[PDB]
Formats: structure tokens, C-alpha cells, sequence
């Protein structure tokens, strides 16, 4: 996240950190995700597409730091990894970029609620906030496009939803953005999501609930003028989600 | 009653 503030998991208790193991001894961070129900986490298919080996991923809940432990964190293995049939990537956009990870702990249980672990609400079918709404994004992604390391402390920032008409303007993304995507940016192009933030949540208040409105998907550069961040529009995948959850 | 019932989506506090 470019800009934003450093935060703790108590402020985003539904945030999930997904890592990959290389038996060489190291575990590296892959993407963020969000807990939907006790046993299911939602993220982005493009985070797994290249190495769809579920046995090499570890999911942690209740984590405020990237490589150090947080008291109260929970570790799970991925029991099922459901990627979107029809996921497609082009020169920028990822289409149908949503994935579901079913989690199980070594004791065979799903997540349990605590002051650092909570589910986030899903929207109702095709129901979104109106453009202008300020939503927040969280993650361990880069703080500057030139960085080659990720922060150790979780960050968050507030961004506003913009209309498709504005995002599909030729000097923004044109038709690369579809109705199954949402664009969000800072009025002054000062904060944004960036590499390392993929799969995490775009949370907005909808009908009184803090709802998972989008999943961090792609963007040209980070915090660039006229280059909003693009998110998978969760309201449009509710049947898919239900088909599996 | 079982733990799962104690999740309230979207509730931080
Ligand atoms: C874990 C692997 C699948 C690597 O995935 C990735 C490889 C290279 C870039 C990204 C990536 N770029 C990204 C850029 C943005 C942005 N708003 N500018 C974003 F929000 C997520 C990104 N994720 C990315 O998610």
C-alpha cells in the first residue's frame, strides 16, 4: 500500500495472510485474502494460477506482522483450493479473479472467533455502494513501486470508488475494465494498493455492514494519476461463491 | 453453544 497508516490485525480481523513453502527452509508471502466463514477464505486466482499445489500454501489468521509471530495468530493448511474456471489475464487485466481456499488446522478445525479473527460480510447479489463511497484496503504490499521488499507491519488506507464511466475513459483503462470489476482511487492519486496487495479486501459500508466489496486484483503502476487500482466486483460472483460455499 | 456462532461478520468491536 502506498501511503496509508501502519495498523494491527484488530483493525482488520478478517484479513488472511497466505504464504508458500519452499522446503529449501523458507516460506514467502504470496497474497492477502479475507475470511468469509469459519472454513473459507477468498482471494484472487492469479495468486495461485502458477503454482496450484495446495499442499505448499499456509494460511495465517490474526497476523499483524509479515515474518514475525503475532500473539493469537492461527495457522491452517489449504484443504481445497478453488480457482475460477474462466480466469484469464491479458496485458493488465485479470478476468474472473476470485479464488476460495477451504482451511483446516492441524487439529482439524476451521477458524475460531477472537478479538483478532472475525469474518467480513458479503454483499447481496449485484448490490454495490455508489461511486464516491470511501472504502478501505489492507495488506503487506509494497510501499513504493521501486521497493523490492514488503513491509513487516500491516498497512491500510482509504480510497474512493469511482464509476465505470470514469475508469473506462481511454486515458485511464478503456475497455480493459469490465462490469465484473470496480475501480477505486484517491482523489489526489496519493495512496493506492500495489504489488503484494493482491487478493486482499476492499471493505465498504453497505446497508449498515462492513462488506467485502472488492478483491485487490491489478493496476498500472501504483498511485499513478488516472491509473486507479482495479478490484474483482464481489457482488457479481455471489452465485459462484455460493456454488462452493 | 458452539464457538462458530460467535462470529459477527464485519464486527471489529
Ligand atoms: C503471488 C504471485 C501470483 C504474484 O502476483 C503478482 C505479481 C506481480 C504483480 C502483482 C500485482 N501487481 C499489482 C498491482 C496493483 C496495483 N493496484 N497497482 C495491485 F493492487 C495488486 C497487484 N498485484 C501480483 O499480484
Amino acid at each position: 500500500i502506498i501511503g496509508g497508516e501502519f495498523t494491527t490485525i484488530e483493525n482488520q480481523p478478517w484479513f488472511a495472510a497466505i504464504y508458500r513453502r519452499h522446503r529449501g527452509g523458507s516460506v514467502t508471502y504470496v497474497c492477502g485474502g479475507s475470511l468469509m466463514s469459519p472454513c473459507w477464505v477468498i482471494s484472487a486466482t492469479h495468486c495461485f494460477i502458477d503454482y496450484p499445489k495446495k499442499e505448499d500454501y499456509i494460511v495465517y489468521l490474526g497476523r499483524s506482522r509479515l515474518n514475525s509471530n503475532t500473539q493469537g495468530e492461527m495457522k491452517f493448511e489449504v484443504e481445497n483450493l478453488i480457482l475460477h474456471k474462466d480466469y484469464s489475464a491479458d496485458t493488465l487485466a485479470h478476468h474472473n479473479d476470485i479464488a476460495l481456499l477451504k482451511i483446516r488446522s492441524k487439529e482439524g478445525r476451521c477458524a475460531q472467533p477472537s478479538r483478532t479473527i472475525q469474518t467480513i460480510c458479503l454483499p447481496s447479489m449485484y448490490n454495490d455502494p455508489q461511486f464516491g463511497t470511501s472504502c478501505e484496503i489492507t495488506g503487506f504490499g509494497k510501499e513504493a513501486s521501486t521497493d523490492y521488499l514488503y513491509p513487516e507491519q500491516l498497512k491500510m488506507t482509504v480510497v474512493k470508488l469511482i464509476s465505470h464511466r470514469e475508469c473506462q475513459q481511454p486515458h485511464y483503462y478503456g475497455s480493459e475494465v469490465t462490469t465484473k470489476m470496480l475501480c477505486a482511487a484517491d482523489p489526489q492519486w496519493k495512496t493506492d494498493s500495489c504489488q503484494g496487495d493482491s487478493g486482499g479486501p476492499l471493505v465498504c459500508s453497505l446497508q449498515g455492514r462492513m462488506t467485502l466489496t472488492g478483491i485487490v486484483s491489478w493496476g498500472r503502476g501504483c498511485a499513478l494519476k488516472d491509473k486507479p487500482g482495479v478490484y474483482t466486483r464481489v457482488s457479481h460472483f455471489l452465485p459462484w461463491i455460493r456454488s462452493h460455499t | 453453544p458452539p464457538e462458530e456462532l460467535k462470529f459477527q461478520c464485519g464486527q471489529k468491536t
